[PDB]
């Protein structure tokens, strides 16, 4: 966080409203450019996400990358997403990192696989759903209960209340329904259990 | 080639041989009795010239204009839908009722589809219509099921109409399947029925999306299995 986003004006771990994204366009675009220039940043994100509670402290970088991706998909005029490979892979890898750190439920964490078969506004709405879930729950270490049997912190989304993406999976299921001619075989990744 | 010209003569519609005419006639008729009745009759006549293809009317005409056209069709046909049962009703009235139910279920299914982001009044009217049909979606589903079950008999093939209505029912069940996983079994049954009907008839005529049907079948084969390394991995 210090190397990528040093100002840390929004250092609080919980996620703010999506209307705040336009207030910090410069900082989030700087974070996105830093990510684009250095592919090693994603690797360190995954290394941090290996420890469950550590990815909560990356919530600023996660929100900045999510906002940059959301803005690019807002500005993406292409009928598909294959014309922007870096942004598509950044969204996929950001979703993978967040789900790996157990900041997202598995039902809402399998969403990055269907990113490549979607037009920019579907993946934009999906990343907005990710932002909304991380607003409702928030990447906070206190939600992680240290399981002494194995020695690893465990994020129990069932105990959080609506942690399986109650209203957040509605957008994903609507996207699946709209593009059912291409997303039919991927319906097994977004089931409730 | 205007709204006023079409209302003058009673035979220029044959010389025209359309959706823009539909929206113009409906806007003129709904603007704040004989002229309105004539405009509605002309709109229904030109709408029937398209063989009542719901896809073109849905993609061209908006929600309130199509709702008004179908309400006028029902008013002139029969003039509550659940209790009709489509048993003793005339074939024209029964087909109009089932077409109205099919359009309603398609709109309630299509309303959940994400889309890219006078006008305010139209949006409010569409929202009110969507809420009203939400309050009466079960009645439409029951009417469609009864029509599919009652395959007693212008006049089109019974198999094509049954396939279309059961495809719409399966799409509705798939849309409803997100909240409850038990609804997917009915969706799978309806999709299998419409696939079998389409394979049996083999007639373009009516017209359904083959790719969408294949995607629905693939989704039902994995949601309720009752091949590819993908499906094998998920299943095991």
């Amino acid at each position: 966080v210090e190397s990528v986003c040093p100002d840390a004006a929004g250092a609080e771990l919980a996620w703010p409203p999506e209307e705040h994204a336009r207030a910090t366009v410069e900082r989030d675009l700087r974070i996105g450019r830093r990510f684009r220039e250095q592919p090693l940043l994603f690797e360190l994100l995954k290394l941090v996400a290996a420890a469950p509670p550590a990815l909560c402290y990356c919530s600023v970088l996660l929100r900045g990358l999510l906002a940059a991706l959301l803005g690019h998909w807002e500005a993406s005029r292409h009928p598909d997403t294959t014309h922007s490979p870096w942004h598509l892979e950044a969204s996929c890898t950001l979703v993978a990192v967040m789900a790996e750190g157990s900041l997202l439920p598995p039902a809402l964490g399998n969403m990055h696989e269907v990113f490549s078969q979607l037009a920019p506004f579907e993946v934009r709405l999906l990343l907005l759903s990710v932002w909304g879930f991380l607003r409702e729950h928030g990447p906070l270490p206190q939600k992680f209960i240290f399981q002494s049997e194995r020695g690893r912190f465990i994020r129990d989304f069932s105990r959080e209340g609506g942690g399986e993406g109650g209203p957040h999976l509605a957008v994903l299921h609507s996207v699946l329904h709209r593009n059912i001619d291409r997303l039919g075989l991927f319906s097994g990744r977004f089931q409730a259990p | 080639t205007c709204w006023f010209e079409f209302l003058l003569e009673e035979s220029l519609l044959e010389k025209h041989l359309p959706v823009q005419l539909i929206v113009q006639f409906l806007e003129q008729a709904s603007k704040p009795n004989k002229r309105n009745r004539i405009l509605k009759l002309l709109a229904l006549k030109v709408a029937a010239h398209l063989k009542w293809d719901l896809d073109i009317l849905e993609k061209s005409l908006s929600v309130p204009v199509l709702n008004m056209l179908l309400n006028e069709l029902l008013c002139i046909s029969k003039v509550k839908h659940v209790d009709m049962d489509l048993a003793t009703l005339p074939p024209t009235t029964a087909m109009a009722v089932l077409l109205y139910n099919r359009w309603a279920i398609r709109t309630i299914v299509q309303s959940s589809f994400p889309v890219k982001q006078q006008m305010q009044q139209e949006k409010e009217l569409t929202e009110n219509i969507l809420k009203v049909l939400k309050e009466q979606a079960a009645d439409s589903i029951l009417v469609l099921e009864a029509a599919l079950k009652l395959n007693k008999d212008l006049k089109v093939k019974t198999e094509e109409m049954q396939c279309q209505v059961c495809y719409d029912l399966g799409a509705a069940y798939f849309q409803q399947g997100s909240t409850n996983s038990a609804v997917y079994e009915n969706a799978r049954e309806k999709f299998f029925r419409t696939k079998e009907l389409i394979a049996e008839i083999g007639s373009l005529s009516c017209t359904i999306d083959e790719k969408r049907l294949a995607g629905y079948c693939q989704a039902c084969d994995v949601l309720v299995p009752s091949l590819t390394p993908y499906s094998q991995v998920h299943i095991c």
